[PDB]
């Protein structure tokens, strides 16, 4: 295949084809913060939904 | 409110109806499952 | 009756268009050997 | 051998590329008839007085229509159900200002569509299958005279025998749920089970067979190359089809026996839908759905209102609207 | 086949009907008292036939106020008596 | 030899159970007068 | 208007009576298996 | 214009509904 | 501050916690003491 | 250059064919009322 | 073998009523959407948020008890049990209308444990996963009509109660405000759904009616054993009646049987992007062409005007009891009556 | 086991039904909801 | 510009009729053995 | 039916192509004028 | 519509320029 000066440079990006962390790795971390997004996710929701209200946050154009 | 009892009352005593004739039997059933 | 001005062209196309798209992936697999 | 002899193999041939048959020979004039007349009249018919109270009704193309508002007019209320074929007409623009094309389409169709549930039983016979997919067929046959013949007959008049177009179905609909309240009639609630359940029942089977397929072919190919016309193999493995479906629900809620299977899938929509035509055919003679208006009452005797109260509502706002130059007297009786 | 006992085999057996004529009935009757002592209106807040409308009111008790809405039903209730 | 409680037992009485319930509440209000 | 009430009452004649005839001309022996 | 076109797309229909039926590719047995 | 709604927010969460924490405890626990056989 | 390996040919049959079309002229039937308006 | 592997080994057994991970999901939010719906069918009244009876307790029967939609006041609310509406309090949550977004909510996402349940079983056992692909559609139509209907619109409120004439005043709300039987979107659901029935009764009937003898019993369904290899029915023999009959004859049983799976699958997506539409009013309510027409001209009528009067009786004679949000007292002389009724 | 025959399981139970839903129309006619 | 109504159609058919036929001889030319 | 041996198969190269879309597209592009008039 | 017919024709007629040099049938010595 054509080798090229850019494809040279970029040539260390595309070699760890397939690598892995063993076993589970970081998945309790990244559970962690799918949680906290979860969360984020219904707070925001119930702020634009006025399920949840909070001083200093009128939800409306006159704000 | 005396009607929560009422309602509550052939429930409660099904319940304990059933868990006497089925005892000897799922004593066996949690026993072999230990 | 007073239509919309490009209804007809918005039918022939919508016609014409993937009838002949079909038209051609036909008549090249008959051609296939 | 004679020539009557001649005819009768060549009509009751399985080699004709469209089977003819003793039905076929009525089912063919008759639905040619009915298909040209219908075509016609869709495209150039002029206005018909459908109401019987000279206020002519525009159904076809050339007089304004689209293909969605376009329709056959049914024929003149002042008619009932008098017979009016063209040889009783004084003259074609008369016949025409009286909805003769409907009558005439409706009654060759009707006499065609049951010559080809007769045509299906025949060509069976003839080829050695078992005779029941005309049994099948007479749920949209008898849902098509209810809805074009036993309706107007118990009506007393071909002007309620449902319009030949998209938006005269749908006025046919709505003055029928406003004088009979058919979404309140169990039998259309099983029309509704049959129709509901058949497009879910047509969804599960092609989806488990879909997923069941045996692989032939690679990635590169449809699937369904897969299967050879003829082939004596099962295309589909029902086995794991039936370990999965009956892991979906439980065990015995699943087919395992495919004969049972087809047979399930043929028998409830044909028995919903003959409960949604004798639904029509029933209402045709004023036996209406049911009625809970003002059911539900107070201590004191006040109507509390229901979701019947309100459905109640809109009928009444279709049944004072509907055929708003028609009606003379405060009943509307027929 | 997945080793539970046939439903044909309990139900058929004397030890479920010694259990169930006691806990089917039970049941029932308990379902029963719980309209019949008229704890299932308090509990929904379903209206009993005679608490719809006061006694000369027409109009419905229909909530129109979003965060008030729950005293906007007591003020209702408090104008059955 | 089978065991008495499972998964099943858990899921028919489940819906068993309410439904009986439910079966004499509205049973109790066909005799409500207005 | 009567030319033509004619004309259909014979059309339709004739196609009822090849009907009639023809399920009368031996119909159940004209089957793949039981040619009796 | 619309009444030309409607008819248009039926009579193709019907011209199709020949084809398909007429010319179609042979059910073969293999 | 803490206002109503965000106390029932939090009750919410909470609840919603304890729901999905007494679920997973119970079928942890039964996993584990109802073993498959290898 | 060499050619391309992931090239594949395309087919459509008779009978899809006929299908597609019975589709599109469908389509344009029910929907050209709607496009004159 | 950690304790995510023995969970997994638990939940994946081979029991009466499989569970799985998915399970997990739908065994408790379509129990309480079941059960919601019972309960509040049975016990809870509309009459704060509708003004109407809606449970067997006040009388109604099968075909007139709903749980119905909260109050048109509540807006788009969730009004969960602990929020600022509710406040906690059960017996008014109930009267405020939250076991409508309860039901609707647990449905919801009983509806995706549903859908992967399908997946998890269709991946445990080995074959495709057609099935959960045609549930998108009843998803798809669940999601738009109990969904994005009402959040297009002002409330929950105009969305349909989940009871058996509640749907049916819901059909003809739609016909009224919407004209929903010309919008093109349903007519493509309208054929998708008879199209499917059609399909289901023509091929069980064409199946049961080319089986081959394999048996000696006048009821053939004992004929069949599920292990056997050969096709029970005659494919050639039905190809050749249909192509005599109809003209055209499926010769491909997959065709045949992928063509069952996309025709109501179609129709019922089709539906969904029309209720969609209707969200936000965009409906297909009156042909521009025919209105200027029969502006002008007081003798053209067809059945698609005759429609519309129909739609105008309906909004009028439905509207003040339908939405009493709304305040609306339309005096009798207001009302669109023809001469007589 | 194999006490009670299923059939007379089957029959009162199935009795059982016809005798509630028999009185669920019973109740369509009195009380509330009888329109009277 | 008070135009023509079926020049747009009258263009646009000119266009796609004749190219479509030589992209359907093309196609299927290039689909040969 | 035996087959007919009239038939032939038919040609259009690429360059042939490009020609009948030139002059297709020119054609287009020196009647519009005059089709919208 | 003119406007955008006029110059829509003269696009592809761009875009076939670029076709029919960059992407032409390659004169073969054979
Ligand atoms: C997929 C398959 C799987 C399906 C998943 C299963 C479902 C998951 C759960 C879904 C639950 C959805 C609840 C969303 C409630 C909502 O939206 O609630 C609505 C609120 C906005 O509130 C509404 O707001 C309106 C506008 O008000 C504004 O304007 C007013 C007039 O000027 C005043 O100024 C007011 O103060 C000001 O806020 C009115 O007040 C309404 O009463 C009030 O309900 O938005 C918000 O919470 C959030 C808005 C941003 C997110 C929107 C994404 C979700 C909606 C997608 C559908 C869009 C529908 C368009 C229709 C087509
Ligand atoms: C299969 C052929 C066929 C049949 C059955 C019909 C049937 C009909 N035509 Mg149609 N028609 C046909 C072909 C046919 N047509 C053709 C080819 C044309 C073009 C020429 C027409 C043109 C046409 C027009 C223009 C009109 C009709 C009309 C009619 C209706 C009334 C006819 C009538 O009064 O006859 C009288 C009946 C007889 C003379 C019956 C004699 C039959 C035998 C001898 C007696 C047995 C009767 C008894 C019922 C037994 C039946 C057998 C049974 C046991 C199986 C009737 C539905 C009219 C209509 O539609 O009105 C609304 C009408 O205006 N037809
Ligand atoms: C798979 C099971 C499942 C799912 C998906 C749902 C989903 C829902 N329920 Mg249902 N529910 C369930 C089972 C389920 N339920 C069961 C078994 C019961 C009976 C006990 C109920 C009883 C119930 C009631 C009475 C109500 C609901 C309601 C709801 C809705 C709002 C829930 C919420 O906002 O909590 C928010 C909490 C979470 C989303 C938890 C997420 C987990 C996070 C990411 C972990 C971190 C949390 C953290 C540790 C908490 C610490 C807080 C601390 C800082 C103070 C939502 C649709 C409400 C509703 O329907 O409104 C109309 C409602 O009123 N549920
Ligand atoms: C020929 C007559 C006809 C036919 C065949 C249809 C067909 C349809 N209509 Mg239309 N309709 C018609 C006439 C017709 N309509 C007329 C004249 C009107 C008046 C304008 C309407 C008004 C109308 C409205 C208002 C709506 C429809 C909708 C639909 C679609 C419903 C799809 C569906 O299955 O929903 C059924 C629901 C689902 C598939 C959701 C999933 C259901 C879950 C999976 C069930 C779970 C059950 C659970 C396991 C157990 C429950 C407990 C049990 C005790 C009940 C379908 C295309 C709907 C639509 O377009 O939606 C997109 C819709 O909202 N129609
Ligand atoms: C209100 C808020 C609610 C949230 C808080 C509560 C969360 C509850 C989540 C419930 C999840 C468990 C479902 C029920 C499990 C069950 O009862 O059977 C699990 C087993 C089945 O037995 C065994 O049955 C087995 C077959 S099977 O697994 O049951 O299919 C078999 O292997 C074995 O021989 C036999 O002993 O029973 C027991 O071992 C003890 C039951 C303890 C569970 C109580 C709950
Ligand atoms: C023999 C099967 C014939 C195929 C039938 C095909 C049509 C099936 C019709 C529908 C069901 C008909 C009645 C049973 C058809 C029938 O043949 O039944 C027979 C079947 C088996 O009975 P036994 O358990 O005695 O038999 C066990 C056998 O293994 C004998 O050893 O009975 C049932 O399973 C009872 C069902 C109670 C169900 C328990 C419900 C628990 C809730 C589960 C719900 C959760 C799953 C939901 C997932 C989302
Ligand atoms: C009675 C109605 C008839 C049921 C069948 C209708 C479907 C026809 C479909 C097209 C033919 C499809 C097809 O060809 O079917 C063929 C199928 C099997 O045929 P066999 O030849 O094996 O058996 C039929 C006879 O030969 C007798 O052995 O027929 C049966 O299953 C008959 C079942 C009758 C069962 C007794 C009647 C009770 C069922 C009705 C109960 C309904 C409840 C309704 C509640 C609302
Ligand atoms: C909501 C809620 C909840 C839940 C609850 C539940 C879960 C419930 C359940 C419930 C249920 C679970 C119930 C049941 C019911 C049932 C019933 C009521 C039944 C009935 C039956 C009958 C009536 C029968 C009839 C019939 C049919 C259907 C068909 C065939 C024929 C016959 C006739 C047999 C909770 C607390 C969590 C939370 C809060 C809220
Ligand atoms: C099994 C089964 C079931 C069930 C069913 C049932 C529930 C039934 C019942 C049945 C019954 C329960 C029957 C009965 C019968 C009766 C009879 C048949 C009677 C008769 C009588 C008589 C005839 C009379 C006479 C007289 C007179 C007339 C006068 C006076 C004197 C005297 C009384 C003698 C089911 C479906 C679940 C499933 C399957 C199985
Ligand atoms: C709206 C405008 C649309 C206009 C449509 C124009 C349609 C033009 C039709 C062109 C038809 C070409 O017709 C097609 O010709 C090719 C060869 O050329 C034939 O193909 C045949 O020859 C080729 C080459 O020898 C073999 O590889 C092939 O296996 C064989 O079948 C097809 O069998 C025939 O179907
Ligand atoms: C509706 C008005 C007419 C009413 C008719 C009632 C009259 C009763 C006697 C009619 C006679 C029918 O008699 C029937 O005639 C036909 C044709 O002639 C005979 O002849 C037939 O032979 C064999 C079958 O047998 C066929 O393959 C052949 O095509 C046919 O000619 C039948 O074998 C005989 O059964
Ligand atoms: C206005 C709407 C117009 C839309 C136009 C749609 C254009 C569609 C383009 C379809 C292109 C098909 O593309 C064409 O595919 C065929 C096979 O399928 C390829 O053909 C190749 O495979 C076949 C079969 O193996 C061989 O016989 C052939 O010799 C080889 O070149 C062509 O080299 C390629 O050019
Ligand atoms: O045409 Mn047709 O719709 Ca039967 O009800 Mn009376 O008549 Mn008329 O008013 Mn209503
Ligand atoms: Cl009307
Ligand atoms: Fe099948
Ligand atoms: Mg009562």
């Amino acid at each position: 295949a054509r080798r090229t000066w850019l494809g040279d440079i970029l040539r260390p990006l595309n070699s760890e084809y397939g690598k892995v962390a063993p076993g589970w790795g970081t998945t309790p971390l990244m559970a962690v913060f799918m949680g906290l997004f979860l969360v984020f996710l219904l707070i925001i929701l119930e702020i634009y939904n006025s399920t949840l209200i909070l001083d200093g946050v009128n939800v409306s154009w006159k704000a | 409110d005396w009607r929560v009892l009422v309602v509550l009352l052939p429930v409660l005593l099904a319940a304990g109806w059933a868990v006497r004739n089925i005892l000897p039997y799922a004593v066996k059933q949690v026993q072999k499952l230990l | 009756m007073e239509v919309n001005q490009l209804g007809l062209i918005a039918t022939a196309l919508f016609v014409l268009v993937p009838s002949v798209f079909l038209i051609i992936l036909y008549v090249q697999t008959e051609s296939q050997q | 051998a004679n020539l009557w002899e001649r005819f009768c193999n060549w009509v009751t041939s399985t080699d004709n590329r469209l089977y003819v048959g003793w039905f076929g020979v009525i089912m063919i004039p008759t639905l040619l008839a009915a298909t040209i007349c219908f075509v016609i009249a869709f495209i150039a018919a002029p206005p018909v007085d459908i109401d019987g109270i000279r206020e002519p009704v525009s159904g076809s193309l050339l007089y304004g229509n689209n293909i969605i508002t376009g329709a056959v007019v049914p024929s003149s209320n002042a008619i009932g159900l008098h017979f009016y074929p063209i040889w009783e007409a004084a003259s074609l623009d008369e016949w025409l200002y009286n909805g003769g094309p409907y009558q005439l389409i409706i009654f060759h169709f009707l006499l065609g569509a049951s010559c080809y549930m007769g045509r299906q039983w025949e060509l069976s016979y003839r080829l050695g299958m078992r005779p029941w997919i005309c049994v099948a067929y007479s749920a949209p046959l008898a849902s098509a005279f209810a809805v074009f013949l036993i309706y107007p007959i118990g009506q007393g008049s071909f002007s309620d025998g449902m319009p030949l177009g998209i938006s005269g179905t749908f006025n046919f609909m709505i003055v029928f749920q406003a004088e009979h309240n058919i979404l309140m009639h169990p039998f259309h609630q099983l029309g509704v089970a049959g129709v509901f359940g058949g497009a879910l029942f047509c969804a599960m089977h092609g989806s488990l067979v879909t997923s069941s397929l045996i692989r032939e072919t690679t990635e590169t190919e449809s699937a369904n190359y897969g299967y050879k016309f003829g082939q004596e193999e099962e295309t589909y493995n029902i086995v794991a089809a039936h370990g999965y479906f009956g892991r979906l629900i439980f065990q015995y809620a699943s087919f395992n026996n495919s004969r049972s299977l087809h047979f399930f899938l043929a028998a409830w929509p044909v028995v919903g839908v003959w409960f949604a035509a004798l639904g029509i055919s029933t209402m045709a003679f004023n036996l209406n759905g049911f009625n809970f208006n003002h059911s539900v009452i107070d201590a004191k005797g006040n109507v509390i209102n229901t979701w019947a109260d309100i459905i109640n509502r809109a009928n009444l706002g279709m049944e004072v609207m509907h055929e708003r130059n028609a009606h003379n007297f405060p009943l509307d009786l027929a | 086949t997945t080793g539970e006992r046939p439903f044909s085999d309990i139900i058929t057996s004397v030890r479920y009907w010694v259990i169930h004529s006691i806990t089917i009935p039970a049941l029932f009757i308990a379902g029963w008292l719980f309209v019949s002592t008229g704890l299932a209106y308090d509990v929904f807040g379903t209206p009993r036939p005679d608490s719809y409308y006061a006694q000369e009111q027409r109009s419905i008790p229909l909530v129109t106020d979003r965060f008030e809405a729950k005293q906007q039903v007591e003020t209702f209730l408090e104008q059955l008596k | 030899s089978y065991p008495i409680f499972t998964v099943r037992w858990v899921a028919v009485h489940t819906l068993a159970v309410p439904t009986i319930f439910f079966l004499g509440a509205i049973a109790a209000m066909q005799f409500i007068q207005r | 208007m009567e030319t033509l009430k004619i004309t259909v009452y014979i059309v339709v004649t004739f196609f009822v009576l090849l009907f009639v005839f023809g399920f009368l001309s031996g119909d159940p022996a004209r089957n793949p298996k039981r040619k009796d | 214009m619309e009444t030309i076109t409607y008819v248009f797309i039926f009579a193709c229909i019907i011209a199709l509904f020949f084809f398909a039926i007429f010319f179609r590719e042979p059910p073969r047995i293999t | 501050t803490i206002t109503p709604s965000l106390k029932g927010f939090f009750i919410g969460l909470l609840s919603g916690a304890v729901v999905l924490g007494l679920t997973f405890a119970v079928l942890i626990a039964i996993s584990q003491i109802d073993k498959v056989q290898r | 250059m060499e050619p391309n390996p992931n090239r594949q040919p395309v087919e459509l049959n008779r009978t899809s064919l006929y299908l597609g079309l019975l589709l599109i002229l469908v389509l344009a039937l029910l929907f050209s009322s709607y496009f004159f308006n | 073998r950690g304790w995510f592997d023995i969970l997994d080994d638990w939940l994946k057994r081979d029991r009466f009523v499989f569970v799985g991970w998915s399970g997990i999901l739908l065994f408790p939010c379509a129990y309480l959407a079941l059960g919601g719906w019972l309960t509040g069918t049975t016990f809870v009244t509309s009459w704060y948020t509708h003004g109407l009876a809606s449970s067997y307790l006040e009388g109604c029967n099968f075909l007139t008890v709903a749980v119905s939609t909260p109050a048109n006041s509540m807006g788009h609310s969730l009004l969960l049990l602990w929020g600022p509406e509710a406040q906690g309090d059960f017996t008014r949550w109930c009267q405020l209308g939250g076991l409508w977004t309860f039901i609707a909510l647990h449905g919801a996402f009983g509806l995706i444990g549903f859908m992967l349940r399908q997946f998890e079983i269709a991946r445990l056992v080995g074959v495709r996963p057609y099935n959960a692909i045609a549930f998108s559609a009843p998803i798809a139509v669940f999601v738009s009509v109990f969904l994005i209907y009402p959040l297009g619109q002002s409330s929950w409120f105009f969305a349909p109660s989940f009871g058996v004439a509640a749907i049916f005043r819901f059909l003809l709300f739609f016909q009224g405000f919407h004209n929903w039987t010309l919008n093109p979107f349903h007519m493509m659901g309208v054929a998708g759904v008879l199209g499917g029935a059609l399909l289901c009764a023509i091929h069980g009937a064409t199946v049961e009616n080319t089986l081959f003898q394999d048996g000696e019993g006048a009821s053939t369904f004992r004929a069949f054993n599920p292990t056997q290899a050969e096709e029970t029915y005659s494919m050639v023999t039905a190809n050749r009646f249909w192509s005599q009959i109809f003209g055209i004859a499926f010769s491909n049983k997959r065709w045949l049987h992928f063509f069952m799976l996309f025709v109501p699958v179609t129709g019922l997506w089709m539906s969904a992007i029309g209720v969609v539409g209707l969200a936000l009013n965009l409906r297909s309510y009156d042909f521009i062409s025919q209105e200027i027409r029969a502006a002008e001209d007081p003798e053209f009528e067809t059945f698609y005007t005759k429609n519309l009067l129909l739609n105008e009786g309906i909004r009028a004679w439905m509207a003040p009891q339908d939405q009493p949000h709304e305040n609306f007292v339309f005096p009798e002389e207001v009302l669109p009556r023809g001469n007589a009724l | 086991g194999g006490r009670i025959p299923l059939w007379i399981v089957a029959t009162v139970a199935g009795m059982g039904v016809i005798v509630i839903v028999g009185l669920f129309f019973y109740g369509a006619y009195a009380g509330l909801g009888s329109s009277l």
